[PDB]
């Protein structure tokens, strides 16, 4: 049981830091939004164009990582 | 004991989410790619897709197999 | 003549070349995939026939043939149920002892240890205890054999083949023209007189000749093998006369208007059969005869090809007042030119009908040994309630689709639709206010009671003891229907239901139905129901009335019915679409019907269902709905936490699948929250960082991986939310009520 | 003349472009002294659904 | 107000101006060192921020960019 | 071409009234007037919700938002091929001609409108936010 | 004797669990007659149970205080004490099949990249090509190693990247 | 019937057939070799 729950803990840590690292490294731009640094840390979106850009900013990656952090802890 | 552990672990999770949040805020607001020409910090953004895809693989593997063993049991 | 058969001959070549070309129906999908969004759009647009073409004839033909496909599939499903009752059932054993044997019509293969689900249901049989009520329905029809179920299954497969042939025929060989579909007067005449009138008359005949005698002998203790077969009752009038003496007189009393002679098998007893706990099948037969006559006269109302009858256009264009301007002018064209309007109305009334069915089948159990099969009863109520809620949300959806696509302001000037769109602000403002008022004065009552009980002040609660909120109107209606056979329905022997009042009907020691007492908890939960319904209506009606335009976005109709947003501007216009109003009305319909079925389950297990051990009724939960349903903590403790002891302790039992699906539905529900709480922009960037790793190893697909559209993200989220929640409640309910009932 | 030929394969060196380091087929090069004369059609569309884009002589490289 | 900038990758397709529901953009001649026309944004005080313009821009990356700035009654699209 | 002055004696389409019309904003800060000349009496859709009949000849309409006026403009131009122009009206009585500011519609060129907010660089040529940091107000590198 | 784990052949909780499961099954069996369909089913289930317990105790599995077999993931402890068939052998057994699947799909992608519309060869599968590659993917480890040593498994810096690299 | 076999080669049909095959293979393996917790044969 400790094995399984420690691996769940590892999944939580790894996914939380995945979301956070991916919001930190894609923070200055991506392929979907290469000029993201010009829009700031927090900003709503870039519109429904280019397929849809809901939750595109690094702030949104943090906001998505807080759920996974709460689940990890 | 229970309260102290849960307290400090949730505090730690929030603080650790904020660490990466402010790392992203740094990359957007404070990071100069010209004054960090070729150092470890730029070398991070250089292979950021590798980092993110490998964190994706570890998260995916741990989730698949932890959930699968739990569901099997 | 104006009402005639009109078809095109061989309009569409029967060929497999368009099977091999996915997305043929669309000009935007016929170009082949470049992204996976194409793979999703091919399925989202498959049945949006009004977006394939724009002429109503081909749309209507596609709709007709797809309805034939749906009917063929329903027939396959029915034949499968009858076949599983004929082959994988304990039905012949259940007829001989229906009070002890659990109905089961699904056997599990012994492969990975799952033969534990083949439980000891009774009758020397091992299988899954079904909750569909098919055994009681078959006993009401007078089956008494597996051979009859097998032949009904074969007939159902034949009819499914017929339906699929008819779809192929009415699309590819002889497809009706548009003027044939627009014969709504004749369609209504035939669907009232023929579909419902002749159908109810034929079922009444079956009940006169097959169901009533077979069940009168079954209720007399006769073993099903000693019972005459239905054809022996059809041929030999002496047997029927021995059971019902009026058959000695023949059909002469019908033609001589001496109908009272038929009071042997056409009764108005009311109440329940004390042997089975179901409705009297003589009352049911008389019912079907009556409504058959009623629908047959109703189907002679509309004018088709002779001068008699009504033109629905005239009725509409004549119904207008000083408050409503032109009135119903232009609605005949709406409902003869737009399929989505018809679908809106029809889904609305079909879902309301399913919920009415749920409420009427538990209070007046129509089938024998259905009321004491508490699992069947609970499952049927829950099922039809859910189907109704879904149909109603779809009615909202398709009303919005009509408003966006098929609405034309030229045909609607100062009529009811124009005048509704013209004061939509008042409608929605008052609906918002009543939703807030109801939310407060319904849920804040529960919060007040929770706070008082936690504070140590039970004398300050809204309880049946401290501050009584008695539903006196419902109590008066109960008392009025209970006393109906005395004053206002004197030819009825008993009330329609025992829920109005009176004594209980106990079948096999268990309560079939007993008076339901309404108190403060019932007041509170009924106002909770009204609240949730009003909020669902708010969301869906706001999506309908603000589908074309708003004060935020005046050209919303050009963006379409199904669009994510207009942008992050105007502060943010996320979910301004009508599709998103359906998306939210789904959550609120779930939250409404969950409480509906929770109220039903707890009320039944506390105040109706139970055993008669001595002279005195011992209910399942003990009658705790009255004093514990005043608080949220009572619903959590005395209903959710208490009644979960059967679904979480089911491991190692035949109910272990219910615990497994409980956990898995929890999982699916929580998994929905990844799609609901998140947005497409994170997932596209993650997908491109993964596509990097695939490009590095030369396994980057040519169909470019995209994240799900915003609309598709929301759809996946709400689908997984509904599935998880509903399946969680499904497992909880069934594991609870198969054990305790 | 300037620019690759009207059927040549060309690799994109604009970083903000969806087809950065991706090979596209040249449609047209504007011989007028304009910014971004090279028209490159790609066999995979971008996030907006567009398959072609205009690129400068700096931002394109042979093969 | 919102900041609507237009960059020198504009091809003069006019679709951004066609798609703007607020008449913020227009087409001006020969300001871009380009073919005939280039897009302009002279009325960004009426821009709500819908980004319908840069949904309609075919260039990669966008030649029209909307940066959501300070909100007002016009930028928030208020009839009240 | 010169700026047309709004004629207030222009009639209005036949409309039975709604609840989506003007609010206190019209009384307080500003509202909008759109005028057009119709060749025949036609039923059109109001952006406020409802169907109105535009009169043969000139038609005046009041709205509380510019997006409403341009929605009706695009409807009249795309479904009826009319040529509407709308104004901004203040409770002061000041009228500001808005939509065809040059006389032609902005999707076509008129040779005499000056370009504004045109960055003469690529969108990937913007400076990093660390270069525009502490610019007074919070700014984007696009300026 | 690896981590305080006793063999399941010597553990008493293991035998207790066996007899408990068998008691459950025979208490279900008492309700039916001699040779009913349920009786046949339950006797087959009892035989499967006894066989499963015998085959887990025969396989040298280690049991805890609960009498449940515990697997040894560590190579070196699994190979020293004969527990390689628990996690170690099935590890490579799985990896063979997973690399099989991945290599076959990779070869299919690379083979259909050459066609004029590579996308319609992915929604509509080239079944003869797919079956050829599925059959010849049995040597996926050797082919993958030889494709790794030629530098042709990996793509060079022709993959696409975001503006800050 | 070139078009019919093109339809059967579509992603959903091929997926259905292949996963019916894989699931049937696993089910038959688990019928003839029941309860395989470890590799011991
Ligand atoms: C040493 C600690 C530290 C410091 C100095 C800062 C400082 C800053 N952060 Mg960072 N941050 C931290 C920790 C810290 N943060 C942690 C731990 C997290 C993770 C939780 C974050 C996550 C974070 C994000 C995601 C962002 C910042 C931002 C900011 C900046 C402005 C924030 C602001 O306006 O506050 C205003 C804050 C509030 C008004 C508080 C909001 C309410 C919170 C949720 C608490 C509510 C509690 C509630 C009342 C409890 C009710 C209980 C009751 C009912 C019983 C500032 C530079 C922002 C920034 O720089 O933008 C570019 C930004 O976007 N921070
Ligand atoms: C129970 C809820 C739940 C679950 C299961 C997941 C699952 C996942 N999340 Mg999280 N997430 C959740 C809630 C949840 N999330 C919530 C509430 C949020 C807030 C919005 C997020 C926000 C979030 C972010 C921001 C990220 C994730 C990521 C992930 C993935 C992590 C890798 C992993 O564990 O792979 C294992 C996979 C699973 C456990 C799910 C699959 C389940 C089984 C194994 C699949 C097969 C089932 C069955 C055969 C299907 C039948 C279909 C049909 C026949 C009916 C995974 C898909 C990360 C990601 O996607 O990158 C990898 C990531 O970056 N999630
Ligand atoms: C709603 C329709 C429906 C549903 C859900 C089922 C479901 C089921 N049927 Mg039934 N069945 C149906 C209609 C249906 N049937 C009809 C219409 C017929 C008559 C043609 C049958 C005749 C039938 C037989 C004869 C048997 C089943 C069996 C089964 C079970 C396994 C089937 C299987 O492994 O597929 C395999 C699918 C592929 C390999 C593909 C499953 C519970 C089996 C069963 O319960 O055994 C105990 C069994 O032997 N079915
Ligand atoms: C073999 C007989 C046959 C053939 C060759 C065709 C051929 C054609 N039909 Mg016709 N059709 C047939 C039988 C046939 N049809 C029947 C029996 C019906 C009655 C339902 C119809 C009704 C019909 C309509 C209404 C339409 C067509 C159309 C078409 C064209 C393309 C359809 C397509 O893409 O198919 C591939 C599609 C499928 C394979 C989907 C089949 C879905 C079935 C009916 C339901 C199965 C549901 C399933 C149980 C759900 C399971 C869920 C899962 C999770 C378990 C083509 C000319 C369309 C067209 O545009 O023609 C020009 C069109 O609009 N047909
Ligand atoms: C007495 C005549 C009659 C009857 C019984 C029906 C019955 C039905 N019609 Mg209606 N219809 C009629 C006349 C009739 N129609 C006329 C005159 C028109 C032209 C205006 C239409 C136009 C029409 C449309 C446009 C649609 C229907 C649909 C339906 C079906 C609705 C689903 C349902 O209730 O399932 C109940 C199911 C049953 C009771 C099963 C028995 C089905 C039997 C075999 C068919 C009924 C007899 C048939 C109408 C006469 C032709 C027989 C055939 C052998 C030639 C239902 C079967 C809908 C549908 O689902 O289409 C398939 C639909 O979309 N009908
Ligand atoms: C659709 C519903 C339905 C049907 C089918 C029947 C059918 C029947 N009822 Mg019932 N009945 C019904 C409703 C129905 N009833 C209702 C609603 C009531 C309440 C008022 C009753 C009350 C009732 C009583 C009280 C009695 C019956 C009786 C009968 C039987 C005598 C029929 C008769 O004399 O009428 C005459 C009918 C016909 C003349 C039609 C026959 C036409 C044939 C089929 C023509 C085919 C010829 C073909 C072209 C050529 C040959 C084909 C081939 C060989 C070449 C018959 C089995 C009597 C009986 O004996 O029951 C056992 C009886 O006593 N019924
Ligand atoms: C008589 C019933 C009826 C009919 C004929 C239609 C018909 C239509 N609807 Mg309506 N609708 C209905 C009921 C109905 N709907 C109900 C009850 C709801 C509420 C849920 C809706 C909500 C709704 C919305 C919100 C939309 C439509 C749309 C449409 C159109 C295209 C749908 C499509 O292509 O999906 C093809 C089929 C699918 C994509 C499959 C969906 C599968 C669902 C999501 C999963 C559930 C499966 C199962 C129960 C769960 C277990 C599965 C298991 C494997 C895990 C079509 C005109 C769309 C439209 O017109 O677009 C403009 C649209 O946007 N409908
Ligand atoms: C109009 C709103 C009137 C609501 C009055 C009400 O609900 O009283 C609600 C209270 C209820 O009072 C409670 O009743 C419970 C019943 O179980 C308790 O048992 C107790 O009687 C008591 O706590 O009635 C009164 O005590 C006051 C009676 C006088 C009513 C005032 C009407 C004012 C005139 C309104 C029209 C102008
Ligand atoms: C239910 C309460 C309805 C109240 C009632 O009696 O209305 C009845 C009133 C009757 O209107 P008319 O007689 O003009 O309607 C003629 C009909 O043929 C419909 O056109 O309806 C209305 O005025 C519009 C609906 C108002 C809805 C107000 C909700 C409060
Ligand atoms: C369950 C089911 C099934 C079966 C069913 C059935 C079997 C049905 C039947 C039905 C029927 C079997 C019907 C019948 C009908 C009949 C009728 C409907 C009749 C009528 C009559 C009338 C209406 C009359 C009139 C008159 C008179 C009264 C006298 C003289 C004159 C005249 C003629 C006018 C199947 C297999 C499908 C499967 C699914 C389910
Ligand atoms: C998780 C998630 C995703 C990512 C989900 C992905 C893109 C969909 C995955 C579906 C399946 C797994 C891919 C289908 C691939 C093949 C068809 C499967 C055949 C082979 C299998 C055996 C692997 C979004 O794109 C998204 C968008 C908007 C709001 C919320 C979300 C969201 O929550
Ligand atoms: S849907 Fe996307 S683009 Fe539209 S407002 Fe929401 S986040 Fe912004």
């Amino acid at each position: 049981g400790d094995f399984l729950v420690h691996h769940a803990i590892a999944l939580g840590l790894h996914t939380t830091t995945l979301i956070l690292v991916k919001g930190a490294l894609d923070a200055r731009g991506s392929k979907l939004m290469p000029d993201k640094k010009d829009f700031g840390y927090s900003f709503p979106c870039d519109g429904p164009g280019r397929g849809g850009t809901c939750d595109i900013s690094a702030y949104d990656a943090f906001y998505l990582a807080v759920f996974w952090m709460l689940n990890t802890i | 004991q229970a309260a102290l552990y849960t307290h400090h672990q949730y505090i730690a999770g929030f603080i650790m989410c904020g660490a990466f949040a402010h790392g992203a805020i740094f990359f957007i607001r404070d990071y100069d790619p010209e004054q960090n020409k070729g150092n470890v910090l730029a070398r991070m953004l250089d292979h950021k897709e590798a980092l993110i895809s490998h964190l994706s693989w570890v998260s995916l593997f741990l989730g698949f197999h932890t959930l699968g063993l739990y569901v099997h049991n | 003549k104006k009402v005639k058969i009109a078809v095109d001959r061989n309009p569409v070549e029967t060929s497999f070349e368009k099977w091999a070309k996915p997305g043929h129906f669309s000009r935007t999908l016929s170009k082949g995939p470049n992204t996976t969004t194409w793979i999703w759009n091919l399925h989202a647009d498959a049945h949006d026939f009004d977006s394939h073409t724009s002429d109503l004839e081909e749309i209507s033909r596609k709709v007709f043939s797809a309805h034939f496909g749906q009917l063929g599939i329903i027939f396959i499903w029915l034949s499968g149920m009858y076949f599983h009752g004929a082959r994988f059932s304990n039905y012949e054993a259940w007829l001989s002892d229906p009070t002890h044997i659990k109905p089961s019509a699904q056997v599990v293969w012994p492969i990975v240890g799952q033969e534990i689900l083949n439980g000891d249901v009774g009758g020397g049989f091992q299988g899954i205890q079904i909750t569909s009520g098919f055994f009681q329905l078959w006993r009401a029809s007078g089956i008494t054999s597996e051979l009859q179920l097998y032949t009904t299954a074969i007939g159902g497969l034949v009819m499914a083949a017929a339906m699929f042939f008819a779809g192929w025929f009415h699309y590819h060989k002889a497809a009706p023209k548009l003027e044939w579909f627009q014969n709504v007067e004749s369609m209504l005449n035939h669907h009232l007189g023929g579909l419902l009138g002749l159908g109810s008359l034929a079922w009444a005949g079956h009940q006169i000749h097959v169901s009533l005698p077979v069940n009168k002998l079954l209720d007399a203790g006769v073993d099903p093998k000693e019972i005459p077969l239905p054809h022996d009752l059809l041929l030999n009038r002496a047997i029927m006369a021995d059971l019902y003496p009026s058959f000695a007189k023949g059909i002469a009393p019908f033609f001589t208007l001496n109908w009272s002679e038929y009071s042997d098998f056409l009764t108005f007893k009311g109440g329940l059969n004390p042997v089975t706990g179901g409705l009297w099948l003589s009352d049911t037969a008389h019912h079907h005869v009556a409504i058959a006559v009623l629908f047959l006269v109703a189907g002679h109302m509309y004018r088709t090809n002779w001068g008699i009858g009504h033109s629905m256009k005239e009725i509409l264009e004549a119904h207008r007042g000083p408050f409503t301007g032109e009135g119903h002018v232009g609605l005949y064209e709406i409902l003869t030119t737009s399929w989505h309007a018809q679908l809106a109305i029809n889904l609305a009334l079909f879902g309301s009908l399913s919920i009415i069915v749920a409420h009427h089948m538990y209070a007046m159990p129509p089938y024998p040994y259905l009321a004491t099969d508490y699992g069947t009863q609970l499952s049927l109520f829950t099922h039809h309630t859910w189907i109704g809620g879904f149909c109603i949300v779809g009615a909202g959806a398709h009303a919005a689709i009509f408003m966006v696509r098929d609405y034309d302001p030229t045909n609607n000037y100062n009529n009811l639709l124009d005048r509704v769109i013209r004061h939509r602000d008042a409608i929605i403002s008052h609906l918002n206010w009543v939703c807030i008022f109801l939310g407060f004065h319904s849920f804040g009552l529960y919060i007040h009671n929770d706070t008082m009980s936690a504070l140590g002040r039970p004398q300050d609660m809204f309880s049946d003891t401290a501050i009584q909120l008695q539903p006196v109107f419902a109590q008066w209606i109960q008392n009025t229907h209970f006393l109906a056979p005395q004053l206002t329905a004197p030819n009825a022997l008993a009330a329609t239901s025992l829920t109005w009042g009176g004594d209980l009907v106990a079948v096999g020691g268990k309560v079939a139905m007993m008076p339901i007492s309404l108190g403060t908890s019932d007041f509170m939960v009924h106002h909770i129901h009204a609240f949730t319904i009003h909020v669902t209506v708010l969301i869906l009606l706001k999506g309908v009335l603000f589908a074309r335009s708003s004060r935020l976005i005046p050209d919303k109709a050009n963006l379409g019915f199904r669009f994510p947003c207009d942008g992050p501007g105007r502060g943010g216009t996320c979910q301004v679409s009508a599709w998103d109003h359906v998306f939210l009305g789904l959550f609120w319909m779930y939250n409404s019907l969950s409480i509906v079925i929770f109220h039903f389950s707890w009320k039944m297990q506390s105040d109706v269902w139970g055993t008669v051990t001595a002279s005195g009724v011992s209910h399942i939960t003990g009658g705790n709905f009255a004093q514990s349903a005043n608080t949220i903590n009572g619903w959590l403790r005395d209903f959710l936490w208490a009644q979960s002891s059967q679904v979480i302790q089911s491991y190692g039992s035949a109910l272990s699948a219910y615990g497994l699906i409980f956990l898995g539905a929890h999982f699916v529900w929580a998994f929905s929250l990844m799609f609901l709480f998140s947005g497409r922009g994170y997932w596209q960037e993650l997908i491109e960082s993964i596509v990097w790793a695939h490009n590095k190893l030369k396994v980057a697909p040519a169909i470019q991986p995209r994240a799900l559209s915003i609309t598709q993200g929301r759809a996946v989220g709400v689908a997984h939310y509904l599935l998880g929640g509903i399946a969680t409640t499904w497992s909880f309910f069934l594991a609870r009520i198969i054990s305790v009932g | 003349e300037v620019g690759p030929k009207r059927g040549s394969l060309v690799k994109i060196l604009r970083p903000e472009s969806y087809w950065f380091n991706q090979v596209g087929k040249v449609v047209s090069v504007d011989q007028s002294g304009v910014r971004y004369p090279v028209v490159v059609r790609f066999e995979n569309q971008n996030y907006a659904g567009v398959t072609t884009n205009n690129y400068a002589l700096d931002e394109v490289v042979a093969a | 107000a919102h900041i609507v900038k237009i960059y020198d990758t504009c091809i003069g397709c006019t679709q951004c101006v066609r798609a703007c529901p607020l008449d913020v953009l227009e087409m001006v001649p020969w300001d871009g060192c380009k073919a005939s026309q280039m897009a302009s944004a002279p009325r960004t005080e009426d821009c709500v921020g819908c980004k319908r313009c840069e949904t309609a821009c075919p260039t990669d990356f966008l030649s029209v960019r909307v940066y959501l700035g300070s909100e007002s009654t016009r930028s928030m699209g208020l009839s009240y | 071409w010169t700026v047309p002055t709004l004629n207030p004696d222009t009639p209005s389409p036949i409309f039975g009234g709604s609840t989506g019309g003007l609010l206190r904003k019209a009384q307080t800060e500003e509202f909008y007037v759109i005028t057009w000349e119709a060749k025949k009496e036609q039923i059109f859709e109001m952006p406020t919700g409802g169907a109105a009949i535009m009169r043969q000849g000139p038609n005046l309409l009041k709205f509380g938002k510019k997006e409403q006026c341009l929605a009706l403009t695009t409807q009249l131009r795309n479904k009826f091929k009319l040529t509407p122009c709308f104004y901004r009206v203040f409770p002061d009585g000041k009228v500001q001609y808005l939509h065809p500011a040059d006389g032609v519609y902005p999707e076509k060129v008129n040779a005499g409108r000056v370009g504004a907010n045109q960055n003469m660089r690529r969108i990937g040529q913007n400076v990093n936010p660390i270069k525009v940091k502490f610019s007074g107000r919070m700014m984007s590198p696009a300026e | 004797d690896i981590a305080g784990l006793t063999p399941c052949s010597e553990s008493k909780a293991y035998a207790k669990l066996e007899k408990k499961e068998l008691k459950t099954l025979e208490k279900r069996l008492k309700q039916y007659e001699a040779d009913s369909a349920p009786a046949v089913a339950l006797k087959a289930t009892m035989e499967r149970t006894k066989a499963r317990f015998a085959n887990y105790a025969k396989a040298g599995l280690l049991c805890g205080n609960d009498g449940l077999p515990h697997l040894i993931a560590d190579p070196g402890l699994a190979l020293k004490y004969g527990h390689a068939g628990e996690v170690f052998i099935p590890t490579f057994g799985f990896l063979y099949v997973a690399g099989y699947i991945g290599y076959v799909g990779r070869q299919y992608l690379i083979a259909v990249k050459g066609e004029a519309k590579p996308t319609d060869k992915e929604i509509i599968i080239d079944v003869p090509l797919a079956t050829k590659l599925a059959w010849q993917g049995a040597g996926w480890p050797l082919a993958a190693v030889q494709e790794l040593q030629r530098g042709t498994l990996l793509e060079k810096e022709e993959n696409i990247t975001v503006s800050p690299r | 019937m070139k078009d019919f076999t093109t339809y059967l080669s579509t992603a959903p049909v091929i997926a259905t057939i292949w996963f019916t095959f894989t699931a049937g293979l696993l089910i038959e393996i688990n019928r003839y070799f029941p309860d395989p917790l470890v590799f011991s044969f």
